[PDB]
């Protein structure tokens, strides 16, 4: 079923750009539709301090929510029972636009470092340029010395990071095919 | 007592953790001499009598860990004490067997990595950079329905 690679790609998200504890406790939601908190509890073994962040990330990122099953307890009195109710749609929306927001920004990345023009005086560390020393060329000089400390100046840029943002994107892209296999996966039945 | 010395003989036989003779194990801690630790121990699971010559077992690989995983789908939560008493050194085998193949809960590494059972399928998924996990958290997911409209905009 769709379901499925809905859930398998919420682990792979989640075991890549989560922790370990994150896909245990997804796995533990995802164990019982309508699963006590309780159970949940005991199958972690852990302290409380360990299981409501996890939670708290699946509730931000979607994939899980809180829902009030109506539980009537057998002791005259008034218990919730703290199911967990998958939110698929919200789910893997939220993570395309995660994945959307970070696919955007590191392309944003790619364009920022590009292209080298402009000095530096390596001395009083005031950047410079091609213009604005040129004027200050003189007819018995090959090098443009400096305004501020009559000293001459050197180049600056590197489009080193440009490569270094190419990378990124690369990665990024590597990172994202099983992600954006699954989404479009799901996007047929849009479930 | 009858509950204390029959445990300390099957804390004596889980230390040896081998088929001992009935004559070794009871002299070995020379507290279980009394046939009620030994009917006790017939009566329980605590250590495996059988009509066969003295062999003390319980009632164990990291195969059996993978069905152990498999067995612990929807279930309770157990430690890794009958892991480490269990096969030991599980902690070696839980990193060699790593993705997934012997799943893991480090809470923290001072405590023997004190794990739970847990099922996976990719389990480790390192492959995913660090800096890609930041600018993941970096970005903030939205509120309701207007999500799905978002990304009809994107295309998504
Ligand atoms: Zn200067």
């Amino acid at each position: 079923p769709i379901d499925d690679i809905v859930k398998n790609l919420l682990k792979f998200v989640v075991r890549g750009f989560y922790g370990g504890s994150f896909v245990l406790v997804l796995d533990a939601i995802l164990f019982h539709s309508v699963l006590a908190e309780d159970d949940l509890k005991q199958l972690l073994s852990i302290n409380k301090t360990e299981l409501g962040p996890l939670i708290a990330r699946l509730r931000s990122d979607r994939l899980i929510s809180i829902h009030k099953q109506r539980e009537y307890p057998p002791n005259s009195k008034s218990v919730e029972r703290v199911y967990y109710y998958v939110k698929y749609p919200h789910a893997i929306d939220a993570i395309k636009w995660k994945v959307h927001q970070v696919v955007q920004r590191l392309k944003d990345d790619l364009d920022k470092n590009s292209e080298p023009n402009g000095y530096m005086c390596p001395i009083c560390l005031t950047k410079y340029t091609q213009l604005e020393a040129v004027q200050l060329l003189n007819f018995d000089r090959t090098e443009f010395l400096c305004s501020l400390c009559d000293e001459p100046l050197v180049e600056d840029d590197s489009g080193k990071k440009n490569k270094e943002k190419q990378d990124k994107l690369n990665r990024l892209m590597d990172q994202i095919q099983p992600i954006i296999d699954s989404l479009k996966k799901i996007d047929d039945s849009r479930i | 007592h009858d509950s204390s010395k029959l445990l300390w003989a099957t804390e004596y036989i889980q230390k040896k953790g081998k088929p001992v003779l009935v004559n070794e194990l009871l002299d070995y801690l020379s507290m279980k001499k009394d046939d009620k630790v030994i009917e006790l121990l017939k009566k329980l699971d605590r250590i495996e009598f059988d009509p066969k010559k003295g062999t003390f077992k319980y009632l164990h690989s990291p195969s059996e860990l993978l069905k152990l995983l498999r067995s612990q789908v929807t279930f309770k939560g157990i430690s890794c004490k009958d892991l480490k008493d269990g096969w030991p050194q599980c902690d070696e085998t839980i990193n060699q067997l790593e993705e997934d193949s012997k799943i893991l809960v480090l809470r923290t590494k001072k405590d023997k990595t004190p794990r739970y059972v847990w099922y996976n399928s990719g389990g480790n998924l390192k492959c995913i950079d660090e800096e890609f996990v930041k600018m993941w958290e970096n970005v903030q997911l939205p509120q309701f329905a207007e999500l799905p409209r978002k990304l009809q905009d994107l295309g998504l």
